[PDB]
């Protein structure tokens, strides 16, 4: 019977919990600006 | 300057028929079941107001300035009586008339295959052009058709590149999309702009 | 335990951005790419072959 | 199909990523 939790731990807090944490982390909307056109040529030069 | 005389007039037929070359020679499986699909279209869409024919010799001898009778009686025995251009000269004649009627007509012969064997005609119909944006989709394509189109693909694949070395302008219209709808849009709007640009 | 664990996501996820970008990766991508759209070209031809099919059967 | 008739909401991810690329072949 513990081939039933095995399963169950490779598939939802192993597999599913990480595709939630990495479809959040490359879909994240920029808060701060909310711009189109802030430089149009770059971003990180900006501070510098 | 009598060698060619090229008249500045030409008869022509009231209305252009229609011809649709590619994507590969015809009287194949995937190429008359490629070009087919086209026709059903136009009867549907158009009924009542389409002429459907198929003709079967060959049409790329179609000459203004041969001579000045070849072959006009099968009982003097030359060269032309028994050849082939007696029943091909007969049916120019079939297709003006037809388009004489003000009314569209398709044309399916089995021996177009580029536009440059239709450009000395003075039938001179529609060249529409189906043709894929890649050719790695045509030996996929005919792998699913049967073993038997396997052994011809060497020459199916043969017109395939040489039929797009065509300039897209000596084409009169193209068909890139891939499904039913659009390609059906695609070809009825130019037809019935076209129709109503007779009348 | 939570900042460190923030520092461990923050830096696996930035070194996973930085090694998606690599040669091998990008040829792999543009493979896989090229593959899906051959396939989705493919996919609407066979819509007219079965189309036309159909039609002719039915009109025998 | 803007052809047819012829004849930046990206993430921070989806930025740093594309810059990230341009910079890459050099
Ligand atoms: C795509 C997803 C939904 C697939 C899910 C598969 C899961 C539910 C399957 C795959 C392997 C399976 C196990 C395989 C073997 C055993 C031992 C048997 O004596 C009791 C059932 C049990 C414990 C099964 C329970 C269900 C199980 C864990």
């Amino acid at each position: 019977m513990s081939i039933f939790y095995v399963v169950y731990f490779v598939v939802f807090p192993f597999f599913f919990v990480n595709i939630f944490v990495a479809l959040i982390i490359i879909t994240f909307q920029e808060q701060g600006d909310k711009m189109m056109e802030e430089c149009s040529l770059e971003k990180n030069e900006r501070a510098c | 300057k009598q060698a060619e005389h090229v008249p500045p007039y030409d008869v022509v037929p009231s209305m252009r028929p229609v011809v649709l070359v590619g994507p590969s020679l015809k009287g194949y499986e995937v190429t008359d079941m490629m070009q087919k699909a086209l026709f059903d279209f136009l009867k549907h869409r158009f009924d009542g107001r389409i002429s459907i024919t198929r003709v079967t010799a060959d049409l790329s001898l179609a000459k203004r300035s041969v001579l000045n009778n070849p072959g006009k009686r099968t009982i003097i025995e030359r060269s032309s009586a028994r050849s082939s251009i007696a029943e091909v000269q007969s049916e120019i004649e079939r297709i003006f008339e037809l388009a004489k009627s003000l009314q569209l007509v398709v044309l399916d012969a089995d021996t177009i295959n580029h536009p440059a064997q239709l450009a000395k005609t003075s039938l001179a119909p529609i060249i529409v052009f189906v043709k894929v944006s890649s050719p790695k989709v045509l030996q996929r394509l005919i792998r699913s058709r049967g073993k038997s189109q396997m052994k011809h693909l060497t020459v199916q694949m043969m017109a395939y590149d040489k039929l797009v070395q065509c300039p897209p302008e000596s084409f009169d219209v193209i068909l890139d999309e891939n499904q039913l709808e659009d390609a059906c849009e695609h070809l009825a709007e130019y037809l019935e702009v076209y129709w109503r640009a007779t009348h | 335990s939570f900042f460190v664990l923030n520092l461990v996501l923050g830096v696996l996820s930035g070194e996973f951005a930085k090694e998606r970008e690599r040669v091998e990766n990008r040829r792999a991508f543009m493979k896989l790419r090229r593959q899906q759209q051959i396939e989705r070209e493919l996919n609407g031809y066979r819509a007219w072959i079965d189309k036309a099919e159909e039609v002719m059967l039915a009109e025998e | 199909n803007q052809k047819h008739a012829l004849q930046h909401h990206m993430s921070v991810w989806e930025q740093r990523t594309s810059q990230l690329r341009k910079h890459m072949q050099m």
